[PDB]
RNA sequence: UGAGAAAAGCCUUCUCUAGCGAUC
RNA sequence: AAAAAAAAAAAAAAAAAAAAAA
């Protein structure tokens, strides 16, 4: 995992504006949905195969 | 003759395309005027123009010709607007017609026969 | 998918009739004392326009004198003689690759490893000689076959 | 087989020579490659005369000529010339080959193993040519290309719409472009004279008054009697002059007097050549489209071509979209622009906009396919739009 | 709906050299103006970022609706020379003057002298274009106009295509060239099925010295037309 | 003659001068073109393709060529009018950067008292903007040339130098910008 | 080696010389919105991808306006945005349908997850 | 697959087209 | 197929990234 990095080492996290998380979470929930849509026509193609 | 109305039919031809005028309208396959006449043409869906040479400026139909050539469709001039008026159950001289593409209909040997005599007349 | 078929329905086929000819139906037509064009027309009850390609003209050619008279029967005016520019003579091969691109010809043939083939093709009838008659096969508008 | 081909091109007439050939195997694999390869080719083939054409009329002349397949005089002069007097003459139409034996006794041969020699001609002419003429053989087809369609067609270069396209555009532009500049110029004269700005309610007209006076300190007696001239009253400049001895302006510099002079001068004489782009559209629109001028205007007119894109398709539009090229600028809806005797009431509003485009419509045809444009037309549609103007103002 | 004015859109190259897909919510095919601003037609055009491609209408062109169907290859590239019989108003014309560039040439045929008066007006502004107010039918009569070419694209829609076809090819038709023809089967033959008529034709290309190559049908768009594509005297391999 | 001549000066002269084809074979035009230069324009004039030009046609486009060269004259004139203005104001300046690129600074600025109270870092990048902004949000490396990338020294110095000239440049540059600001004397010394 | 180089930079003659675009976070998130297409309506489908990857040589721009389609085909200038992804982010219709599906998915997940 | 696999620089052996050359 | 690690997102999901079985 190696999940601890020391005090002096570590840098502060970006802070987004409120306009690029609208548009960064409308990405991840379109792939979401798209990434679903594929997986169950995936399905129905192997049953009629 | 104004030359510019070059495919002029004689007088058996006239009789024919009229005949075939009044038959189509009967069916719900005419469109008149020269505004409609020009609309099918742009969708595609006319057989041929049938047009008036008696119209006092001729030049007012001459559009149509050139929008013939594109599409490769036939069109032909007779010598009267009224004759041409009565034929399609209007009650005014009528200077441009067109028929329409029906899926089906029953004029389709007739109509097939109308367009060779047509280029005929082009030689 | 060609636009002629109707599923196996070949609809662009059409009263006249045009028909490749294989060089054994040929033979076999002429011992039964068969006219061609004439029981084709019999069999259909329309004009029927046979074809001969140069693959099958030629195989006639290799056989010798002893089949001369089904040469100059070949050679008839009535008859459509159609070209093919193919590196061989062999003519099964040559008549599939024309069934396979047009979908417009009646196969005439009596081998049966040819028959095999073209019915794996769709929508393509195929005509061959049973008894003393022509028949077809494959051929919606049958009409006048034999019935059996 | 030794023959003479003449091969006809637009640069002009040319007579080779032929040697030998294998003429029975000439369209084979092997055979083929005597006239597609160029050194081979040059082996077998000789230019033995070249007579180019001299001038561009004269190029159309022959082609005329080629085209009937009549023996023209130039043509004829070269044969008679380097030809000796048993000859067979190769020729690729027929009709000319006949004609010829008809003047000259050569016998001329039309089909054979000379049509594979004229594609070979054809393919190499520009080697065997090059360097004999000054115009290229490339520039010569272009150019006899037009003309001989031309003269087909009759074509007329006066009834070109290309000018009133670009003339419309550039009128945009330059209104725009004085535009900036004239607020610039009011700016930069308001720090010496603020008052002038409020008196003067035209930026074009703010411009000569700039030049006219540098200073406002030397203003008066003659020089205040000329500026009643240029001012439409005669009160504002008497009132000018009381600005000027009151104002709270600054005193400006030499050198930034100059400046300001030469600039504000400048947007005149921008101002004026925009004057003469207006002058030269409308003449050029009473030979374009006259029927459609007299009616609508020559400035609507113009923009109505435009917006359609050329002449040609603004005809073949039907009547109901020849509105919706005006719907955005108001063209139909907005009028005195065009002004019409008479009003609209802002009921029949729209009716009177749409019986005014089907008038544009028919208007439009009679200038692009009439033989000769005239006007008549166009006024007589005028009075109905007037009469109708004037039968729904007063309901009868 | 379709694509509106003022959508963000992307163009990017097509399979075939010089012509164009819009990549959008919906896709079209477009090619690059030569005349950049201006639109012969009245179809859409997208501007980006100096340079401008028009939007191709596969109903109104037969070339377009080909290309849209699949078929393997059109032989018109940049820098072509190419003669086209039947250019009518010019509606495909500008489109195959867009893909040869300013290095190609177009050589426009129509005898028609009402369409032919629109040919010059197009190529007033299109420098690749020759005009040639000639028939068809006899190819002698403008010999002197037209040099070798590579690519002849027919649509005449003509009972003699075959003829009209095989005389220019063999005047001006280059070794190792290629024909594109339309074929309209009403036009050949209406008593005639439409698939025995494409079956007449080729056998009689191949009478003429011609080796037809592919065939395919412009279904979608069109009723009993095709498309064929051949190779005129090939050289050897 | 738009492809043989470049300069589009000498070509609207050319323009003025001679109206058609038919007038070029007879005018000289050694004072505007060199004469080889002019045996190819007049070579080109008889071999053409154009289309033949109405009267007045041909007097529209004189018009519209007259106005080019009228502009041209201006702007000329008034680019030596600020070689004037920026000579007597901050002539320090002008002599260290140029007068251009002198000029925008205080058009960026928007004074020059404004841009006398800017540090040495600020005056060099004073023109890009848009790549220090990004940089700082992305945490990349900042950019460094802005808008002195046109002056006269570091156009001249090797690419891989142009970094040290640029903040040599402006470290020195607004040590003028000061002195002309503030200073009650009007002179070159100190600059050069 | 140095003239492969060039060579590959630009699409070539075939197509009048493209170039690559250098590749941006705006640039990709485009591209990934028009790779996912097929998702955005319900009531429309679409054919397969071209390729699986990104596009090398492609290029931007926006549809110019016509005269003559005022009202059949024209976004009044307020709609306009400058990116796709800016103008998926303006219209209700997908907004409304994307909302939905995606709270579909999180629930019949939370019921197997549970 | 198993002179293991992966990357950079130098020689050797050869393959294609495209002009060019055949005009005395 | 599967046990992991590194990012974002939503009130868990999503893209890449390794090993192991087959
Ligand atoms: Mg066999
Ligand atoms: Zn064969």
């Amino acid at each position: 995992k190696a999940g601890k990095v020391p005090k002096d080492r570590r840098r502060p996290a970006v802070i987004r504006e409120p306009h690029e998380r609208k548009i960064l979470a409308l990405l991840d929930a379109l792939s979401t949905v798209h990434s679903q849509k594929m997986k169950k026509a995936k399905e129905q193609r192997h049953l009629h195969n | 003759v104004n030359p510019k109305a070059y495919p002029l039919a004689d007088a058996h031809l006239t009789k024919k395309l009229l005949d075939l005028v009044q038959q189509s309208c009967n069916y719900k396959q005419l469109r008149k005027g020269a505004n409609e006449a020009t609309k099918t043409l742009n969708r595609g869906i006319s057989e041929f123009i049938v047009m008036a040479a008696d119209a006092e400026p001729l030049e007012i139909i001459l559009h149509l010709p050139l929008l013939c050539e594109d599409k490769n469709v036939p069109y032909v001039f007779v010598r009267s607007k009224q004759a041409l008026g009565r034929a399609c159950g209007v009650s005014r001289p009528v200077i441009a017609c067109s028929v329409t593409i029906k899926e089906g209909s029953q004029l389709k040997q007739q109509i097939q026969s109308i367009q060779q005599s047509i280029e005929r007349l082009l030689v | 998918h060609p636009s002629c078929l109707f599923f196996q329905y070949n609809t662009q086929l059409g009263p006249p009739y045009h028909i490749l000819v294989d060089t054994n139906f040929i033979n076999f037509s002429i011992k039964a004392k068969l006219d061609l064009v004439q029981s084709m027309m019999d069999c259909l009850y329309a004009k029927c326009i046979p074809c001969i390609t140069d693959c099958v003209m030629a195989e006639i050619e290799k056989l010798g004198q002893k089949y001369r008279v089904a040469l100059r029967i070949a050679k008839d005016p009535r008859f459509e003689r159609l070209p093919c520019t193919h590196k061989g003579t062999y003519a099964d091969d040559c008549l599939v690759q024309r069934v396979t691109q047009h979908k417009c010809y009646i196969v005439a043939t009596v081998d049966r490893d040819l028959k095999r083939r073209i019915r794996k093709i769709p929508g393509v009838p195929i005509m061959y000689i049973s008894n003393h008659r022509y028949n077809i096969e494959r051929m919606p508008d049958d009409y006048g076959a034999p019935r059996f | 087989v030794l023959l003479h081909v003449l091969f006809e091109h637009a640069v002009g007439y040319a007579l080779l020579a032929l040697k030998e050939v294998e003429e029975i195997s000439l369209l084979q694999p092997q055979v083929e490659e005597s006239v597609l390869n160029l050194g081979k080719f040059h082996s077998i083939v000789r230019l033995v005369a070249f007579c180019p054409f001299a001038s561009s009329q004269v190029a159309l002349e022959n082609a005329n000529a080629v085209s009937e397949g009549v023996v023209h005089e130039d043509l004829r002069l070269l044969l008679e010339t380097h030809l000796p007097s048993k000859v067979l003459l190769g020729v690729g139409d027929p009709k000319i080959g006949a004609a010829i034996q008809e003047e000259l006794g050569y016998n001329c041969q039309t089909g054979g193993v000379i049509a594979e020699i004229l594609r070979g001609v054809r393919l190499h002419f520009h080697n065997l040519v090059k360097g004999l003429t000054d115009l290229s053989a490339c520039k010569a087809q272009l150019g006899l290309g037009h003309s001989y369609s031309r003269a087909k067609v009759k074509f007329n270069v006066n009834r070109v719409d290309n000018m009133i396209i670009q003339s419309i555009s550039l009128l945009d532009q330059l209104d725009k472009d004085i535009n900036t500049f004239s607020m610039r110029v009011r700016e930069w004269y308001g720090y010496h004279f603020p008052e002038l700005v409020k008196i003067i309610n035209d930026n074009a007209t703010y411009c000569r008054l700039a030049q006219f006076i540098g200073n406002r300190r030397e203003l008066n007696e003659d020089k205040l009697e000329k500026l009643e001239e240029l001012t439409m009253d005669g009160a504002k400049a008497k009132a000018i002059l009381d600005a000027s001895r009151s104002s709270m302006g600054m005193d400006i510099s030499a050198i930034d007097l100059i400046n300001i002079e030469s600039f504000s001068s400048r947007v005149v004489s921008l101002s004026e050549y925009r004057q003469s782009l207006h002058t030269y559209l409308r003449s050029k629109m009473s030979q374009v489209a006259p029927s459609l001028s007299a009616l609508i205007g020559e400035a609507v007119g113009a923009r109505l071509i435009a917006h359609a894109g050329s002449l040609t398709n603004l005809a073949k539009y039907p009547a109901s979209t020849v509105q919706i090229l005006g719907a955005e600028k108001a063209l139909f809806r907005a009028l005195k622009h065009s002004t019409f005797i008479g009003r609209a009431a802002a009921k029949n509003k729209g009716r009177i906009s749409r019986y005014l485009a089907n008038k544009c419509s028919i208007a439009s045809r009679i200038d692009c396919f009439s033989e000769v444009p005239t006007s008549v037309f166009g006024e007589k549609l005028r009075e109905q739009v007037e009469e109708r103007l004037s039968f729904y103002e007063t309901g009868e | 709906r379709g694509n509106q004015s003022g959508k963000n859109v992307m163009v990017e190259p097509h399979r075939h050299e010089g012509v164009f897909i819009c990549r959008g919510k919906e896709d079209a095919l477009v090619t690059k103006n030569l005349v950049p601003g201006e639109s012969v037609y009245g179809e859409k055009r997208v501007s980006i970022s100096k340079i401008e491609y028009r939007a191709w209408n596969p109903f109104r062109s037969k070339l377009a609706a080909a290309i849209l169907g699949g078929v393997d290859q059109i032989h018109i590239k940049p820098g072509a020379k190419v003669l086209y019989l039947g250019a009518a108003s010019g509606t495909t014309v500008s489109h195959v003057s867009d893909i040869v560039g300013p290095d190609g040439l177009v050589y426009a045929v129509e005898f028609s002298h009402r369409s032919g008066r629109d040919l010059i007006n197009l190529a007033k502004k299109r420098t690749n274009i020759i005009p040639v107010i000639e028939d068809a039918r006899h190819p002698h009569k403008y010999r002197m106009l037209i040099a070798m070419v590579d690519v002849i694209f027919a649509d005449v829609a003509q009972p003699d295509q075959t003829r009209i076809v095989a005389l220019n090819a063999h005047t001006f038709l280059r070794n190792g060239g290629h024909f594109v023809i339309s074929i309209k089967a009403n036009c050949i033959d209406s008593t005639a099925s439409a698939e025995a008529v494409f079956a007449s034709e080729v056998k009689k290309m191949q009478q003429e010295n011609m080796k037809p190559q592919e065939q395919l049908t412009l279904e979608p768009y069109e009723r009993d037309h095709a498309v064929v594509v051949g190779v005129y005297r090939p050289p050897p391999k | 003659l738009g492809k043989i001549i470049s300069d589009n000066l000498t070509y609207c002269k050319c323009l003025q001068k001679v109206g058609d084809r038919k007038n070029y074979a007879s005018a000289k035009l050694s004072e505007l073109l060199p004469e080889e230069v002019e045996a190819e324009v007049k070579a080109a004039a008889e071999i053409s393709m154009g289309t033949e030009v109405s009267e007045e046609d041909i007097c529209n486009i004189l018009h519209l060529c007259t106005q080019v060269i009228e502009i041209s004259e201006y702007r000329t004139q008034l680019y030596e009018y600020l070689q004037n203005r920026m000579m007597a104001i901050a002539p320090n300046v002008t002599v260290m950067v140029g007068e251009l690129v002198g000029a925008r600074l205080i058009a960026h600025a928007g004074s020059l008292l404004n841009l006398a109270k800017h540090a040495a870092s600020t005056v060099q990048i004073l023109g890009a903007e848009k790549a220090l902004f990004r940089a700082l949000k992305s945490r990349r490396d900042t950019p460094k040339y802005g808008l002195i990338y046109h002056a006269s020294l570091v156009g001249q110095t090797s690419p891989k130098h142009k970094g040290k000239i640029s903040r040599m440049l402006a470290a020195k540059t607004v040590l003028a910008i000061r002195y002309d600001a503030f200073g009650e004397d009007s002179s070159s010394a100190m600059g050069v | 080696k140095k003239r492969r180089k060039e060579r590959q930079k630009t699409a070539g003659d075939g197509w009048f010389g493209m170039k690559a675009p250098e590749m941006t976070n705006e640039l990709k998130n485009d591209l990934k919105a028009l790779k996912m297409r097929a998702s955005m309506d319900p009531k429309r489908f679409y054919k397969k991808n071209d390729r699986d990857g990104f596009p090398k040589y492609f290029q931007i721009g926006t549809i110019v306006d016509n005269p003559a389609d005022f009202y059949h085909s024209r976004i009044p200038k307020k709609q306009r945005k400058r990116t796709i992804v800016e103008e998926l982010l303006a219209d209700s219709e997908f907004r409304r349908y994307n909302r939905r599906k995606y709270s579909e998915i999180m629930a019949e997940k939370a019921a197997n997850a549970a």
